């Protein structure tokens, strides 16, 4: 699966609900297509791949063995609790397959709340003890790139290997190791109904004249002012996003938003 | 010659989730077998003592690859817990969402999840183009040239020639499988189809974001209704009326007659992966509380008796933990259940898994594709009836022949291509009630202190159900019982077999370190872990 040429990619499966793998399913202008035959070299993928089982382990140790290195990409949280015990792959527990590869890697991105921040499944009260990549492996030196979302926008993924493909090195971080230039705005200095806002122009439910008017949603909980991300400027699927749907942003970009953002219709 | 002994693949990879496959094999016949699912993340733990409004965007996250369809879930039953009935308008657009859904999944399943395990892509490097263009519109009224199969094999080649096979590195076909039947025209077409079906399913899944918000997990739905006032604009209809045309005549032209070829080429597959008992919670409604009043009907057959189909009496199903690591062997209802993790190992006390047992009548129940189409088609529905027999016509096979692998993954296309053309008659009726006068999309609504809902589903692979106890307002109990909880979930108290440990019984394997024929029937059920656990 590994050779010259093409740079290799190893994408690994935590505490997830393969929602983040869907979203870069989802490329546009390149396709997934042009990615995985012309640009990048997917050596392991659970959620496509044409081997399992024995072959699958098989193939991901010929990959992480590879004399030219490969970059990976993680997707989900990592179950701490119980020594690990609630999220095992082929009799290993998450905690250890990470242990062992991510030191390895060349540079390791976390893609989705979930492996950036712990998300979902970390919210209270955590069962499983789950974290994200850099809280469970600080002692190893794992250092990860973050990309946060829910799914994260397929761009900020393209994005930054391509940053990274030509540079060998990453663009610039903030507090929470997240590309500043997908990450450097609240969503809400880029939202339409800015004006609104400003004016004190707010919607007081969604069946009202004003909603249908599409006044601010900030009486109906919108976290846009303390989120940072780029879905208005770049939309999603070409199409649509959040608020221009009429529904207040619930900052799924953040680190513990489940609790900290809580109750999503309140402010 | 023949082989005798255990089996096991973990991670069985193109599915949603980690599942483990333990089979146990005696003269080339599997014996035996159990599934484990081996990640849990306890949803229902997390969600109680929170605001009921919440819960929805909570369980959103049990799965991305079905993503919109527990949003819905947790929206209706919250609906109903409240007693609020939306305006049609609202359950219009939450109806066409939804079929675009059905679309986008069953298509991304048959070419990017089953496929590889009857298409052996080398083999369409040796393929004929001329001879390989002519097969192709024969079996379907678009027409493709040689050139166009050229430029495809083309590709192909130099990828293979690189020594990176990414994706297909140590696939079961490599260097030639006896389980693999198509000739090179054929890998040729389906090579051709599964590259073009990577494109199309990006359009698909931007028809839900037309009115959704975005794919994977949309922001549209609240109590009461839907957000998206958009969605009643003419361009906005228009966008959604294009990308649904286009999408259909991928679904008619190149998916159904894809299906047809696979499946004749492989027609021994309709005497393995065979169940028992089916159920189902019908789909598409004109009224939000009652189930017969939806497009398909709710329904439940036992013993494959499609003569007397049972009404769905909610308060039969129950959840066993006897086999599963949790505290105790208490079967629950879901409106007393619990989630009470206790990890023994593979097999401590004879527990294997993170999934409860969801038992109807203390029967396991398969359900999806099959469950939505057989009962339809007995039920008399006629859309239904007119394609499945005319794919019946086509492969020359009784109706018998639908109780298997082959059959199940029939199904899949034939619903798919039912609802494809009833995306546009709901479009139609929404396009008139529109014109009428009605621009209402969300209703108002009081939350109670005190009350119990439930919210039924019948998503791309079956019956989904959320059900919620509000007590002084807050959530004080909330369970989700998925489809995939029914089909991969482990033996209940009773230890009477899961749909999927049952079908695997019988599945002939020829080569053990190659076990291709269990995957052909594991992802016939398009299982999706993360959904039957959360
Ligand atoms: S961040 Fe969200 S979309 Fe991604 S795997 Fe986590 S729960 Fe899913
Ligand atoms: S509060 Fe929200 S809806 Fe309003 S201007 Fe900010 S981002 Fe826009
Ligand atoms: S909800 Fe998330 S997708 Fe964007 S609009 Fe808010 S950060
Ligand atoms: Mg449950």
């Amino acid at each position: 699966l590994m050779g010259p040429r093409r740079p290799s990619v190893v994408y690994l499966h935590n505490a997830e609900c393969t929602g983040c793998s869907e979203s870069v399913l989802r490329a546009f202008e390149p396709y997934i297509d042009t990615l995985i035959l012309d640009t990048l070299s997917l050596d392991y993928h659970e959620t496509i791949m044409a081997a399992a089982g024995d072959a699958a382990e098989a193939a991901l140790e010929q990959a992480v063995n590879s004399p030219h290195g490969f970059i990976a990409v993680v997707e989900g949280g990592i179950p701490t609790a119980a020594n690990g015990i609630y999220g095992k792959v082929a009799n290993h527990t998450m905690l250890d397959i990470c242990s062992r590869i991510l030191p390895k890697a060349q540079a390791v991105i976390a893609y989705g709340t979930c492996a950036t921040f712990g998300g979902v499944q970390a919210a209270k009260p955590n069962p499983t003890g789950a974290k994200g990549v850099n809280d469970a492996l600080k002692h190893l030196g794992v250092k990860a790139i973050n990309i946060a979302g829910c799914p994260p926008n397929p761009y900020n993924l393209v994005g930054t290997i391509v940053y990274y493909l030509k540079n060998k090195a990453a663009p610039e971080l903030d507090s929470l190791n997240r590309p500043t230039m997908f990450f450097g705005q609240t969503v809400h200095e880029q939202c339409p109904r800015l004006p609104h806002f400003d004016a004190g122009e707010f919607a007081p439910s969604f069946e009202s004249e004003e909603a249908r008017k599409g006044w601010c949603l900030y009486e109906l909980g919108c976290k846009g002012p303390v989120t940072m991300n780029n879905c208005p400027k770049i939309k999603f699927n070409q199409t649509n996003w959040p608020v221009d749907a009429g529904h207040p942003c619930i900052g799924c970009s953040e680190p513990d938003f489940w609790d900290a953002m809580t109750p999503f219709y309140q402010n | 010659s023949s082989y005798s002994g255990p089996i096991v693949v973990d991670p069985v990879t193109r599915i949603e989730g980690h599942l483990r496959i333990e089979v146990e094999v005696e003269n080339g016949k599997v014996k035996n077998a159990y599934s484990s699912s081996t990640l849990f993340r306890g949803l229902e733990i997390i969600l109680k003592g929170r605001d009921p409004r919440d819960a929805q965007h909570f369980t959103q996250r049990t799965c991305g690859v079905c993503t919109y369809t527990h949003a819905l879930a947790s929206t209706r039953c919250v609906d109903n817990a409240v007693g609020v009935h939306i305006p049609k308008n609202a359950t219009y657009i939450r109806n066409l969402v939804l079929g675009a859904q059905y679309l986008h999944d069953h298509i991304v399943h048959f070419y990017h999840l089953h496929a590889l395990d009857f298409v052996d892509v080398t083999a369409a490097l040796k393929a004929d183009p001329a001879k390989a263009a002519k097969v192709a519109s024969s079996i379907s009224p678009r027409k493709t040239t040689a050139a166009d199969l050229k430029a495809v094999q083309d590709k192909l080649k130099t990828f293979v020639e690189t020594g990176q096979l990414g994706p297909f590195t140590n696939a079961y076909f490599l260097g030639g499988h006896p389980a693999y039947y198509l000739d090179p025209e054929t890998n040729l077409i389906a090579t051709a189809h599964y590259l073009e079906a990577l494109r199309l399913q990006v359009k698909a899944a931007r028809a839900m974001a037309v009115f959704g918000a975005k794919n994977p997990h949309t922001q549209f739905t609240v109590v009461g209704g839907v957000t998206c006032y958009d969605a009643l604009t003419p361009q906005r209809i228009a966008e959604f009326e294009a990308l649904w045309k286009e999408t259909k005549a991928f679904v008619d032209e190149v998916y159904i007659p894809d299906l047809l070829v696979v499946a004749a080429a492989y027609k021994d597959w309709t005497q393995y992966g065979g169940t028992d008992n089916f159920i189902t919670f019908g789909e598409f409604p004109k009224d939000e509380y009652d189930l017969n009043s939806r497009f398909f009907k709710p329904g439940v057959v036992f013993k494959r008796d499609f003569k007397n189909i049972k009404p769905f009496d909610k308060m039969q199903i129950e959840e066993h933990v006897r086999h599963s690591w949790y505290e105790g062997a208490e079967a629950r209802h879901p409106w007393k259940g619990q989630t009470q993790p206790k990890y023994t190992d593979l097999h401590g006390d004879d527990r294997y898994s993170w999934m409860k047992a969801p038992r109807y009548m203390g029967e396991p129940m398969e359900t999806g594709p099959l469950a939505q189409v057989l009962i339809a088609y007995s039920q008399g529905h006629p859309k239904v009836k007119a394609v499945t027999d005319a794919v019946l016509a086509k492969l020359g096979v009784g109706p018998e022949a639908l109780f298997s692998t082959l059959g199940r993954t029939a199904a899949r296309g034939i619903e798919t291509a039912v609802i494809a053309e009833y995306v546009g008659v709901m479009l139609q009726e929404y396009k008139d009630n529109i014109a009428k006068g009605d621009n209402v999309i969300c209703a108002p609504w009081e939350m109670p202190k005190q009350a119990e809902g439930v919210g039924f589903v019948n998503a791309p692979r079956g019956g989904l159900s959320h059900w919620i106890r509000i007590e002084d307002g807050k959530i004080g109990n909330f369970q989700l019982v998925v489809p995939s909880t029914w089909t991969l979930g482990p033996r209940c108290d009773k230890n009477n077999v899961s749909p999927v440990e049952a079908s695997l019984i019988g599945t002939p394997v020829a080569d053990a370190k190659r076990p291709v024929e269990i995957l052909r029937t594991v992802h016939s059920f398009d299982p999706c872990i993360a959904c039957g656990v959360h």
